[PDB]
């Protein structure tokens, strides 16, 4: 689970999931200014 | 619908340092005995509660008073608390209302149905046996009135803050790191609350972590893992919401390498909540929240 809100983003799930999903976000995007 | 409520003069300066800090998606009550005091909260809602039992004078740090305060405003409070899916309960341990008057007004929220976070504070220990003992004795209070109660040992605020800073600063500090409590958490909800509920028992403790610079985020992160608020390790931790705040330059290389950080610390199959909030006053500070629970 993955939420993006205005001003941010908030993971759920286990602590690798979230590792993982950051990096894979990580690859996508530059600044978490963009992401949202 | 989250409902943030300082409860007595600890929460109050919770609740101000927050709406000063602009925290978004809460609603905000302040409740008091004290009406002179009350009447300095930023709040919109400011509940005078014990007001036949107090008469506007306050529970003179008599947990008692606060707590027969509330119990006599148990009604105006499940108004004021009906429809809040989540109730954050900040308050200063070791007072009267703040000690008295949260597992009152906490309980509520909790049967009202609202996820129940207590964020407090434990009196320095300078303040003394008094506040100490009541807090204690408080704090023991808000553990059964919650699903989390968030304890911020103030005592920790002084390792914290460099040896000189006055004592006025020091309390000012506690009330920071309370809205840092609240505002590390209500910041990731403006999402299955049983996401977070599952998140929220036992008692909860939590570090901050803030930087500047090209090595930011990590050592933010270090700064908030290791934080002197944070008494335990994090691998007890059976939980771990975790919360980045940083200015529009926040990348994901920083947001991660703090995650990494952070996780590394804690147990591998942890349940964990993880959010990286923007705040654009914030320019080249981080900020990194992280309160864990077990």
């Amino acid at each position: 689970k993955v939420h993006r809100m205005p001003k941010g983003v908030v993971l759920v799930g286990k602590a690798w999931e979230i590792r993982a999903k950051l990096k894979e976000y990580g690859r996508t995007f530059q600044y978490v200014k963009d992401w949202i | 619908s989250i409902k943030v409520i300082g409860v007595g003069g600890g929460g109050n300066n919770a609740v101000n340092r927050m709406i000063e800090n602009e925290v978004q998606g809460v609603e905000y009550i302040a409740v008091n005995t004290d009406a002179q005091a009350l009447n300095l909260s930023k709040a919109e809602v400011k509940m005078q509660i014990g007001a036949k039992l107090t008469r506007g004078l306050g529970a003179g740090a008599n947990p008692e008073v606060g707590k027969k305060a509330a119990e006599e405003s148990k009604e105006q409070i499940e108004e004021a608390l009906k429809g809040a899916d989540m109730v954050f309960v900040t308050a200063g341990m070791g007072g009267g209302t703040g000690t008295g008057a949260a597992p009152v007004i906490a309980q509520i929220a909790k049967d009202l149905g609202a996820l129940t976070v207590g964020v407090v504070t434990r009196p320095f220990t300078f303040e003394g046996r008094k506040r100490q003992l009541q807090a204690a004795g408080g704090i023991s209070a808000m553990k059964e009135a919650v699903d989390t109660l968030i304890v911020i040992p103030n005592d920790r605020i002084l390792e914290i803050v460099d040896k000189n800073t006055p004592m006025l600063e020091a309390f000012r500090e506690a009330d920071n790191v309370l809205r840092q409590g609240v505002q590390g958490i209500s910041d990731l909800i403006a999402l299955d609350f049983a996401d977070v509920k599952t998140i929220m028992k036992g008692s909860a403790l939590m570090g901050i972590g803030i930087a500047t610079g090209e090595n930011r985020a990590a050592e933010a992160a270090k700064k908030a893992i290791s934080s002197p608020l944070l008494e335990a390790a994090i691998d007890g931790a059976q939980g771990v919401l975790m919360n980045i705040t940083g200015g529009t330059n926040l990348s994901l290389y920083e947001v991660q390498e703090a995650a990494d950080i952070v996780a590394s610390a804690s147990d591998q199959d942890v349940n964990m909540i993880f959010g990286s909030v923007i705040n654009e006053n914030l320019k080249d500070e981080i900020v990194v929240t992280v309160i864990a629970t077990g």
